[PDB]
């Protein structure tokens, strides 16, 4: 399964460390240093398609891998004056299982280093990229009767008459097969569309024809009835095909245990209390502690 | 219209060498000298005697 782009793992096996089959790297650089640890622990650090991956390049078991679908803040900090060159530093905030990370890689040697800003890039290019590789619920897929492609994608095939077997009134619709998703819209009110990826389909089969969708992003299962049965199985034929061979290379359309306690973003704080209703402030804010109240909080 | 205290001249130069500390090298300096002729700031004339 995919995981490099959706969490924030620490201490990582080298096996994962190593480049996931759709994975490519972009960028590296060396003696770069972990801060937000006060180790001292020289390292080096590795931009990729999908993830940033920091190792101590002494003792590589101390390492850190961060996706770009859980990074919120990636900031550079051009400081530290004539005292030595500008050892540049970055910092990275992280929202990953519902817990804030504040990572901070500070760039030893003292020149400036360049892939501070393929980092942002990439990761800039992952964001805008996200119609590849995640599911849609009645987005903007149509200009006009016709589909939107994205960068990488080929539209494979185009049947008619697909009803939706998720609803009662809007079915008669049009499915288009790619090499990057499988998508369906009605022909009237062409704002009710879905749009499916290879990446998020788990099984295609019939039943007329069922996609179940990968339950770790959501299990969805849709179904679509077409009305010769020949063109039904073709086209479970050509979606199974083109899932097999995606899922070979996946394209990604990017375009160019305890340790975890010391990257805490917040400080010593890793979950939220349950947000209610405040009567002072009319705002919801989240629970108060037992004895703090808000007016004893905002005095210093 | 004086004549200089001596006729000699220095000429100074200032470098950076560049290390593995500082990317801006260390900086150096060395200098030479030269030594001009006496036919700059003379010539021949009358010997007087007392």
């Amino acid at each position: 399964a995919l995981w490099e782009d959706r969490d924030v793992r620490f201490d990582v096996s080298s096996q994962q460390m190593k480049t996931r089959p759709g994975e490519v790297l972009i960028d590296c650089l060396d003696s770069v240093e972990d801060t937000k640890g006060n180790n001292g622990d020289r390292g080096r650090l590795l931009v990729t398609n999908l993830r940033i991956v920091w190792h101590s390049l002494a003792l590589p078991r101390v390492n850190l891998s961060i996706g770009y679908n859980c990074i919120l803040n990636i900031t550079t900090r051009t400081a530290n004056s004539k005292l030595r060159g500008q050892t540049e530093a970055l910092y990275v905030l992280t929202k990953c299982n519902s817990t804030r990370f504040e990572f901070i890689f500070t760039n030893l040697v003292p020149g400036s280093p360049r892939l501070y800003t393929s980092l942002i890039a990439v990761h800039r290019a992952y964001e805008t990229s996200k119609m590849y590789r995640d599911f849609k619920l009645r987005s903007a897929l149509i200009q006009n009767k016709q589909l939107r492609l994205l960068p990488q994608e080929n539209v494979y095939n185009k049947i008619n008459g697909v009803w939706n077997l998720s609803s009662d009134q809007g079915n008669l619709g049009t499915f288009f097969i790619t090499n990057v998703r499988i998508v369906w819209h009605a022909n009237m009110n062409d704002s009710f569309n879905v749009s499916i990826p290879y990446l998020q389909i788990r099984s295609v089969k019939i039943r007329a024809l069922v996609i179940e969708s990968s339950q770790q992003s959501g299990g969805y299962v849709l179904g679509f009835k077409i009305d010769p049965v020949e063109k039904l199985q073709e086209s479970v034929k050509e979606i199974n095909s083109l899932h097999k061979v995606y899922s070979a290379n996946p394209i990604f359309g990017v375009d160019y245990t305890d340790a975890f306690v010391a990257y805490f973003a917040d400080g010593n704080k890793q979950q939220d209390r349950e947000p209610v209703f405040s009567e002072e402030l009319g705002l919801a804010i989240e629970k108060l502690k037992d004895g703090f109240t808000l007016q004893g909080l905002w005095e210093v | 219209s004086y004549s200089p205290p001596e006729l000699e001249g220095n000429a100074v130069v200032s470098y950076s060498r560049p290390t593995e500390r500082n990317p801006d090298g260390i900086p150096r300096v060395s200098q030479c000298k030269f030594r001009l002729p006496l036919k700059l700031v003379c010539l021949p004339g009358q010997p007087s005697k007392t």
